């Protein structure tokens, strides 16, 4: 481990690189076995959170704060790694999260799983390139093969069911699932308010996931409109504002202010009186216009002052603060109303409609938050999450986030393999197949990848305490004998293997992934014979 | 790097870019890669070899 | 170069393609996608700002003060009321965009995105077939540009901007993915070494 | 066999904080009555301080044990309510504490110990109350001795005879006799300038100013009309940003000109009352008395002070009757203030004070002025002071007297110790060990006078069995007395609150059982 | 292998990974740890800390409040993080239980290591755990009791629920004086839950038993110089104004002249500009004008003049319980008086407490909002006062909300163990051995108020499973004498709503630590 | 579901201990047959040895 070890023939110094003598350099099969070494710690601490009975993970930051997780991803970004291998896992699991936001766990065991086996074929001196080819042809059969034994469901807003079944194997894994249903209800019903079924395009800025520590998990409820953490400006305006005609305003109530430089001069009594009178007015003239358009509440972005504020309060004009542009924007599209930039612009069209405005307590705090909802046809939605913690409540959080994107990932393709490690046995027993079919020195390579994608099946029931192999080998069994890929783990114990029966359901576009995403780095961490870093 | 950023890379000239020669004689292969990855944009191993 | 995907799943648009640029409100009141679109590439700051930074303004009447305030607010109206009336239904600026004319394109039901990079904005007019205009005065069809489709896409946690359809198109945007950076970037270098050849 | 109690720390903690707080009772027991002496206290910065105050001395010791943090607090409690037995109430909060300890010992619980405290609290209170005598705040003579009796505690003991009439005069002189529940001490102006001795302070019905008069010439005034002015004597400045844009130059004669004749108008408006001194507040952000105003005031023969404060406002207009004014237009001869003269009188080369004296509307409101020769002995003589204010204070709040001496608190250990006999239980041990904590105070008093403290609590609780409830330590003779004979009386209200807060204390020290390092 | 004990180390100098055994033994350390501490506060007989800070300004605080005590410690364990913020959370939620919720999942815990000891997998444990907490739950809700009806039995369910939740702090002591200021400061709100509304004022000195609710309002600001001190039928306009050199709000005007007579003109419109808005104030017909902002020397002459009582510096938390307490509407316009509702109160005074004067308003309109002056012989009494105060108004509000009453003194906690244990005997596998765990920790939280006592908390458990088994639904721990009662009778009676935050973040911060297998800590930032 | 294994210890040490015999067999696995060629190893006193006996090695 040096970067050169001459000094010359001669005795003359040999000064190549700089600070080659701090420099280190691992170079052929050892820095292989490297890269597979730390590849493979990353994965033995990744797969124990695999699954139904897949436990977490408690991260602690730099400054302290802990944040306790099954997500492979946040674990992965947490966690404070140094070795090059290891940040490629990283950036994997990142990968998987980017395009799917499900599976960030399953991709790292699987490439993990995939370099362990690439391990023993170096020991019999096959060429990592070659490993890699064989890797890429099982990949390629094993994404048709998804492709065969996959089904469909229906992404309708009629009959949710094949959904919420969705929603619930991917919250199935999650501290959450003591609130199973009703958390898979509410991202259903969150990605199908807001998402474009003709663009197949689903814009989460319109869903807002708000958390507040206290109440209790099943509290956690989705609000078909926006929820903002500010308050009425005067405290003795109403705290309940039904059928609520919004202006939402982005111009301050005060006096206008060019932006250029200026200098307004005051040269006489008469002009500082006039100037007074037109302070004055300016502030009448802003609560009369927003009056004449009819509106029961305004909404500003900027903040406003003591006259605005008491004429408001006189003139029955309940009214928000502070507001910032996101939620401005958001309460905009939910309420059907139109951003105004100054009050002479402004109109009954322009304005949006709330059936109910409300100020929300939350106990002995002091703090309050705003509800805006029974809106016409909210395109916008708010998932309110409470629980007794914020490391429950930051969990729910992100869980949440993957049920959301699943169901994003079903209304971009509706094709669904059933889990449990059944779609990976399947896929197993093609590989295997084709790979006795091959004639070629890849069909070790290709037994090798059948033999890692049977570790998803073999952590699963690892976690959920059966045998490994005796669970994996009848199963696999089974599957040949009976035709069925929907057998898999029983990870809770209900006495069927069958996981179209359980109702265990990934997205295809999601298995697809996995396999691309891990082989893609495997085959480019086995092109990696020599690693230089100081 | 330094820094602790790394570049993975199967490219000649660029391997060459991040090892820090200074050798001067050894200096100028790393220049002739760099001047086929200019003037050609491949053959930037096989120059140096 | 979009983290996340595979490397069959990288693309080459036939016209040209950019992430999402520092949109503020309103931009989600914007539609997002335009079957025939008229697009207007523009060196403009498109909001309320100082005419001039060496400029001061001098009154003594508060009519006076009133006039000079709406008179900013007509000269932005303006600009953007001129921009609408050229047909463009997309409006791409290198230079920043504010939030009221983000809301009046919304309110037009136009697309518009500012600090757009200088190099996307040329393959933009390489590809649309416009030109870019540092004044808003002489929007013609001839310095307009086209294309057969506008999106906003999701491409791997990212949006993305495309301009599909342009037959005059001189430019190509390769769109690559992957798990990684690094992966990503000895990707583009690869391309770049077939590029070459 | 009961609960083994598997844990002793708590035990520990219980320990350690009676150990702190007996540490400062013991510390400040040398401080206590007329025998008792000061203690230094040098600073970390240096600040030297010399005291007989339980609370100065608590305060300034940087204490860091928890428990004596809260006597430190208890002693400032007592200066609140009472002003006057700060060091008692301490001494009797360490030894509540020092008997809890053999309690602990014998095996009783906090929670009892701290019952039974409250039951020999609330005899205790019955007890000195039965023992208090009425007063009438026109006794005088019962408002001299009180002062006195505060007063033979400090280094100003010997001007005893000059600082007792005044405080009781100043209080007497700020509060209505007749309808008075309470007494506000800011209404009583201290004021310490150095130099001559402390026989040279002085009682000042008027007002008295640190603030140096700007005329020269014109240090005194006799029949003085005197106005307070909250605006500034200067060239006009609107709240707004102003300028003066000069194009030519006849404007700039002008503009100087103009200035002139402003000032001049202000000067005129405020010399058509009859004003003849002038208090202006202080002003930053404007100037407050330009030299043109003041050239003008001294030709118009005004005496002006500048520089009065924000806060003293409120008192000088209790004071000498004006009105601030805010805007010239409101400035009349309705809003001043007629004063037989106003001087600024010098102090033997030691600084000058501006005095107000003589009032056509002297409002419930007085200054003393502390003299001295050391900072240190002002200092003292300041605090003091305020201690015979307080015992004033307290009279005028409880109209009632109770005897000196160590005799209260020798008839409480008694009567608690009867009390104690007939209340048969655990509490019996407890409330026991209130009483003869409560007699260490007569012990102080004995040890510090100089006589045997076995002896003399012997000999006081032998006359007190007697009868003589009124029999104390006399530190004249030498032995025991009726303590009234020389005169050694104070407020009711010191003793009762000094037992109140010490068994609070001492309660909640009790209920303690950890501590933690946050 | 392992990420920390392989042949290679994946991770930067500074960091951290504890394994599945080496994690479960930190965080079951670490939560066993901060529950063993804030125990001996629990139950009447409960003691106190001191908190003693060690900043150069070295706070020193003595609480009995468990909440307060995790606030006020260094913790560097995650799971005793996880504890400290749930505790925080139950202190946010209802204001009291926090020491309860802190030792239910400790003790959770603690039988959680017990089972992984007897190799039961913590996902059995979860599960067991969660059945039942469901149990629990609803043997809970069928045990609540609700009265708000019923005016009288209310008030007395607020009287006994106020007296519980003093019990444990320093102010037993003078409990059915506290209890009956708690409970007419949180009935003055009408309702509303509003705990700024109640306003706490602590000074030093008097006794503990000197403190009281004032039936009028106090207020620790001044009156300015000319103007009155006591004013009897008072109107009060409540104000936002500025009056502090107000200048307008256009930033550009600048005077510029050529004259400084033009400058003079100038300011003497600025005075006439400030007496215009006090004399359209004053067109109000009032006599007592409070302002949250300043209140400067020109204003106050011409208020003084008017023989108005103008209190300056109030704050926003001042006008709005002034508002709260007289009736008036918080102004910052002057040109509608017709449509500005002023405040009332009989008399207005300035009063002495200790040795400072506070603005007494009496006879006050509404009184929708309270003052409590707190006094006391140490500012750690005076704290720990108002902490107390300030648990009992919440846990009164929360009762206000919700009328829903639950007994104390263990019969809670007993019930629903009972409730799990029958749950248990009729599971079967080794989620009954988890269950029959649960209830075992419900159990511990009444053998800990009577541990703190000093009693046989072996016998007296003992004595209340088997009332519970029987059906005595109602009997709990007598700490009187030490014995078992009644406490429909002897009036120790929580908020369902208390208990029931208390059981369910108790079990929810119990599972989210049960589910960690492995700590992954990151080089700290020193 | 039959015994949790609530330590992970020991499979830890299986594994090291597995890793480091792998180790070594894979270091000498090159001194191995008549291809097999030899190793030099200078002691830390600098006693020189050239071998391909594994023993020795
Ligand atoms: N109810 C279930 N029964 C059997 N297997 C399941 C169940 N729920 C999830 N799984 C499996 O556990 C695996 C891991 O899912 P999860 O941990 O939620 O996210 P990730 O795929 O990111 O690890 C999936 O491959 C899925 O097949
Ligand atoms: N002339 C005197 N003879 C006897 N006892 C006195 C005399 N003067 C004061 N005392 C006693 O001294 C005690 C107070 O002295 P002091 O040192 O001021 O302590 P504290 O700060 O507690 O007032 C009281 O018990 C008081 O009765
Ligand atoms: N007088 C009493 N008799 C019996 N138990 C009581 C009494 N007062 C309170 N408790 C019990 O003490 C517990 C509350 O103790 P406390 O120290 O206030 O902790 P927390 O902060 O959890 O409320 C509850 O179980 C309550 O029922
Ligand atoms: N000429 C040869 N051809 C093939 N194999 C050989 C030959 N000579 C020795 N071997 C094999 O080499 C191995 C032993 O080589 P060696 O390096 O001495 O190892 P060891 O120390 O285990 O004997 C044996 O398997 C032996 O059969
Ligand atoms: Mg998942
Ligand atoms: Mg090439
Ligand atoms: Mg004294
Ligand atoms: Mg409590």
């Amino acid at each position: 481990s040096m970067g050169t070890l001459a000094f010359d023939e001669y005795g003359r110094p040999f000064l190549i690189i700089k600070d080659q003598d701090r420099k280190s350099r691992l170079m052929g099969l050892e820095a292989l076995k490297s890269h597979i070494m730390a590849a493979k710690a990353v994965a033995n601490t990744m797969r124990t959170s695999l699954g139904p009975n897949g436990l977490d993970k408690m991260m602690v930051d730099k400054d302290g704060d802990v944040t306790v997780t099954n997500d492979g991803a946040t674990i992965l970004s947490m966690m404070d790694v140094d070795h090059q291998i290891a940040k490629l896992m990283v950036e994997l699991s990142k990968s998987q999260d980017d395009e799917i936001g499900d599976g960030t766990t399953g991709v790292v065991v699987l490439a993990g799983a995939l370099l362990e086996e690439a391990e023993q074929l170096l020991d019999r001196g096959i060429h990592p390139i070659r490993i890699a080819d064989g890797y890429e042809q099982a990949a390629r059969v094993a994404i048709e093969h998804l492709d065969k034994i996959s089904d469909s469901v229906l992404v309708d807003i009629k009959d949710t069911e094949p959904l919420i079944q969705t929603a619930k194997t991917t919250l199935g894994s999650k501290v959450v699932n003591s609130c199973h249903r009703q958390m898979a209800e509410i991202a259903v019903n969150a990605v199908l308010t807001v998402a474009d079924m003709e663009r197949r395009d689903v814009d989460f800025e319109l869903i807002k996931v708000e958390g507040k520590v206290g109440g209790r998990l099943e509290d956690t409820k989705l609000i078909k409109g926006v929820i903002v953490d500010k308050d009425f400006s005067h405290p003795q305006m109403p705290k309940k504002v039904e059928d609520a005609k919004i202006a939402i305003l982005t111009c301050p109530f005060e006096p206008p202010k060019p932006k250029t430089k200026h200098k307004l001069d005051v040269t006489s009594v008469e002009d500082y009186k006039a100037l007074q009178k037109y302070e004055k007015e300016k502030f009448e003239e802003m609560i009369q216009q927003i009056k004449e358009t009819g509106a029961n509440l305004a909404i500003c972005q900027w903040g406003f002052d003591d006259e605005a504020n008491h004429l408001l309060l006189q003139n029955n004009l309940p009214a928000v603060r502070w507001v910032g542009g996101p939620e401005i924007e958001l309460i905009a599209i939910a309420t059907g109303g139109r951003i105004v930039p100054r009050f002479s612009e402004l109109t009954a069209e322009k304005l949006g409609f709330a059936g109910l405005v409300q100020e929300i307590s939350f106990g002995t705090t002091k703090d309050k938050m705003l509800v805006i909802e029974q809106c016409k046809n909210s395109r916008a939605v708010t998932i309110f999450i409470r629980g007794g913690n914020k490391m429950i409540i930051e969990e729910a959080k992100r869980s949440l986030h993957d049920a959301l994107c699943v169901i994003r990932n079903l209304i971009r393709d509706n094709r669904v393999v059933y889990g449990g490690g059944a779609a990976e046995i399947s896929c197993a027993l093609a590989v295997s197949q084709e790979a006795d079919k091959c004639p070629t020195l890849e069909q070790y390579a290709m037994r090798a990848f059948a033999d890692a994608l049977e570790v998803i099946p073999m952590a699963l029931s690892e976690n959920s305490g059966m045998n490994p192999i005796q669970t994996m080998t009848e199963v696999r069994a089974r599957q040949v004998k009976e035709m069925n890929p929907a057998l898999g783990i029983d990870c809770l114990h209900k006495g069927t293997n069958d996981m179209k029966q359980q109702h265990v359901i990934e997205t295809l576009i999601g298995k697809k992934q996995q396999i691309s995403l891990a082989t893609q780095m495997v085959r480019m961490i086995l092109k990696i014979d020599d690693i230089r870093k100081p | 790097d330094g820094r602790g950023k790394a570049t993975i890379s199967n490219d000649g000239a660029t391997i060459l870019k991040l090892l820090d020669v200074v050798h001067p004689a050894a200096k100028t292969l790393v220049d002739i890669a760099k001047s086929q990855d200019a003037e050609v944009g491949d053959g930037t191993t096989s120059v140096t070899l | 170069k979009v983290q996340g995907g595979a490397l069959e799943d990288s693309q080459l648009v036939a016209g040209v393609a950019f992430k999402k640029t520092f949109s503020y409100a309103g931009f989600e009141m914007q539609p997002k996608k335009y079957h025939n679109p008229k697009i207007a590439l523009l060196n403009v700051e498109l909001e309320l700002k100082a005419e001039k930074d060496n400029a001061e303004i001098r009154v003594h009447t508060v009519e006076d003060y009133q006039a000079i305030v709406d008179a900013e607010w007509n000269i932005l109206y303006d600009k953007l009321e001129k921009i609408h009336h050229s047909g463009a239904k997309v409006v791409l600026s290198k230079l920043p965009i504010g939030d009221v004319a983000t809301q009046y394109f919304a309110d037009r039901d136009m697309f518009c995105a500012g600090r757009v990079p200088e190099e996307d904005l040329k393959r933009t007019m390489m590809a649309c077939g416009g030109s870019i205009q540092t004044s808003v005065n002489a929007l013609s069809a001839d310095v307009l540009g086209r294309c057969q489709v506008f999106e906003e896409t999701q491409i791997g946690g990212e949006r993305y901007n495309f301009f599909t359809g342009c037959p005059k198109a001189k430019t190509c945007t390769f769109i690559l993915r992957g798990g990684a950076e690094q992966f990503m970037e000895e990707t583009e270098r690869s391309l770049h070494d077939a590029i070459m050849i | 066999k009961g609960a083994y109690q598997d844990r002793d720390k708590p035990a520990q903690i219980r320990f350690s904080n009676i150990s702190a707080a007996k540490a400062v009772a013991d510390a400040i027991r040398t401080s206590l009555g007329p025998k008792g002496m000061d203690k230094m206290i040098q600073d970390g910065k240096g600040d030297v301080t010399i005291t007989n105050d339980g609370a100065t001395i608590l305060k300034q010791m940087q204490v860091l044990h928890p428990a004596a943090r809260m006597l430190v607090e208890l002693s400032k409690a007592q200066d609140i309510e009472a002003g006057d037995g700060t060091t008692s109430v301490v001494i009797i909060a360490g030894s509540l504490l020092d008997s809890c300890t053999k309690l602990l010992q014998k095996g009783i619980h906090p929670t009892i110990i701290s019952e039974s405290f409250q039951k020999a609290l609330e005899k205790g209170i019955e007890i000195l109350t039965d023992m208090s005598r009425p007063v009438e705040l026109s006794d005088r003579e019962t408002l001299l001795n009180s002062a006195t009796t505060s007063l033979n505690s400090k280094v100003v003991s010997q001007y005893s005879s000059l600082l007792s009439p005044m405080s009781v005069n100043a209080v007497m002189k700020v509060i209505d006799p007749a309808t008075a529940t309470s007494v506000d001490l800011r209404d009583i102006k201290i004021v310490k300038k150095l130099g001559g001795t402390i026989d040279d302070c002085e009682l000042v019905e008027g007002l008295v100013l640190t603030q140096k008069v700007s005329n020269s010439g014109i240090t005194r005034v006799e029949k003085a009309k005197i106005g307070l002015i909250q605006f500034c004597l200067s060239a006009p400045k609107t709240d707004m940003d102003n300028q003066i844009v000069v194009s030519d130059y006849a404007q700039m004669d002008r503009v100087l000109r103009e200035e002139r004749a402003y000032i001049l108008n202000l000067v005129k408006q405020i010399k058509k009352t009859g004003c003849n001194v002038l208090l202006i507040q202080k002003s930053i952000l404007r100037d407050a008395l330009s030299d043109l105003a003041l050239h003008f005031l001294n030709k118009m023969k005004i005496m002006v002070i500048k520089d009065i404060e924000r806060e003293d406002i409120e008192f000088i207009c209790k004071t000498i009757g004006t009105k601030p004014v805010a805007h010239i237009d409101q400035f009349t001869a309705d809003m001043l203030g007629s004063a037989e003269l106003a001087e600024e009188v010098n102090l033997n080369g030691s600084g000058k004070l501006l005095k107000i004296t003589g009032c056509a509307s002297p409002g419930k409101t007085v200054t003393i002025v502390v003299r001295g020769s050391n900072k240190l002995v002002i200092e003292e003589a300041e605090r003091s002071i305020h201690d015979a204010l307080c015992v004033i204070r307290c009279l005028v709040k409880k109209r009632a007297l109770i005897a000196g001496g160590g005799a209260p608190e020798i008839e409480l250990a008694l009567r608690l110790t009867e009390y104690s006999r007939t209340l048969s239980g655990m509490e019996s041990y407890c409330v026991r060990a209130f009483a003869d904590a409560m007699e260490v105070i007569p012990s102080t008093l004995a040890e510090n006078a100089g006589l045997n403290p076995i002896s003399t609590v012997t000999e006081l609780r032998n006359r007190h069995a007697q009868g003589e409830k009124t029999a104390g330590i006399n530190v004249r003779k030498g032995g025991i007395s009726n303590i009234l004979e020389e005169l050694v009386v104070q407020p009711l209200l010191v003793s009762v609150s000094a037992l109140t807060l010490a068994t609070e204390t001492v309660r909640s020290i009790l209920k303690i059982d950890d501590v933690v390092n946050t | 292998a392992s990420l920390s004990l392989a042949p290679v180390n994946i991770f930067k100098a500074g960091a951290d990974e504890e394994r599945a055994e080496t994690a479960r033994l930190t965080s079951f350390i670490g939560a066993i740890a901060i529950g063993d501490l804030v125990k001996s506060t629990l139950g009447p007989k409960g003691m106190d800390k001191i908190l003693l800070s060690s900043g150069r300004d070295a706070s020193l605080m003595v609480t009995n409040d468990g909440a307060t005590i995790l606030k006020n410690i260094g913790v560097d364990n995650p799971a005793a993080k996880v504890l400290v913020d749930m505790s925080r959370v139950q202190d946010d939620e209802v204001g009291d239980g926090t020491t309860s919720v802190t030792v239910l999942a400790a003790e959770l815990l603690r039988e959680a290591e017990s089972l992984i000891a007897k190799k039961i997998h913590p996902q059995t444990i979860i599960a067991g755990w969660r059945e039942a907490t469901k149990a629990a739950r609803e043997a809970l809700l069928s045990s609540a009791v609700d009265h708000g009806s019923d005016e009288v039995k209310f008030r007395q369910d607020l009287m006994n629920i106020a007296g519980t939740t003093l019990s444990s702090k320093l102010l037993t002591h003078h409990k059915d004086h506290f209890t009956k200021l708690a409970v007419e400061a949180v009935l003055r709100l009408k309702g509303s839950g509003n705990l700024e509304a109640i306003h706490i004022i602590k000074k030093l000195g008097g006794s503990l038993a000197d403190s009281y609710l004032d039936e009028g309002f106090l207020l620790d600001k001044k009156i300015g110089v000319n103007q009155p001190k006591r004013i009897e039928n008072a109107k009060i306009l409540i104000a936002n104004t500025g009056m502090d050199t107000d200048k307008i709000k256009i930033f550009g005007s600048r005077v510029r002249v050529d004259s400084t007579a033009k400058v003079a003109e100038i300011e003497h419109a600025e005075k006439e500009k400030m007496k215009e808005k006090v004399e359209r104030i004053l067109k109000h017909g009032i006599n007592c004008f409070i302002n949250r902002q300043l209140i400067y020397n020109y204003p106050e002459q011409l208020f003084g003049a008017a023989g108005v009582m103008a209190i300056e510096h109030a704050d926003f938390a001042g006008v709005e319980r002034l508002a709260l307490v007289t009736g008036g509407e918080i102004a910052s316009t002057f040109d509608h008086p017709e449509l500005v509702k002023l405040g009332s109160c009989k008399l207005i005074e300035e009063v002495m407490i200790g040795e400072d004067k506070l603005i007494h308003f009496s006879g006050v309109a509404l009184g929708e909002a309270c003052t409590i002056v707190l006094r006391g012989a140490t500012q750690q009494i005076l704290d720990e006062a108002e902490r107390s105060l300030h648990d009992a108004l919440c846990v009164l509000a929360q009762t206000v909300k919700d009328s829903r009453t639950v007994y104390g003194g263990g019969c809670s906690e007993m019930l629903m163990a009972h409730a799990v244990t029958q749950l248990a005997n009729r599971t079967p596998g080794k989620e009954a051995v988890a269950m029959e765990s649960y209830a075992k920790a419900l159990r511990m939280l009444p053998t800990i108020i009577a541990d703190n006592a000093g009693y046989d908390s072996a016998d007296l458990v003992a004595q209340l499973r088997a009332a519970h088994s029987e059906g005595n639904t109602t009997a709990g721990l007598d700490m009187r004498e030490g014995t078992i009662g009644d406490m429909a009778i002897l009036g120790i009676t929580e908020s369902f709503q208390v208990k029931r935050q208390v059981l369910l973040s108790a079990a929810e911060a119990a599972e989210v630590i049960l589910r960690v297998d492995n700590i992954i800590k990151a080089a700290p930032r020193k």
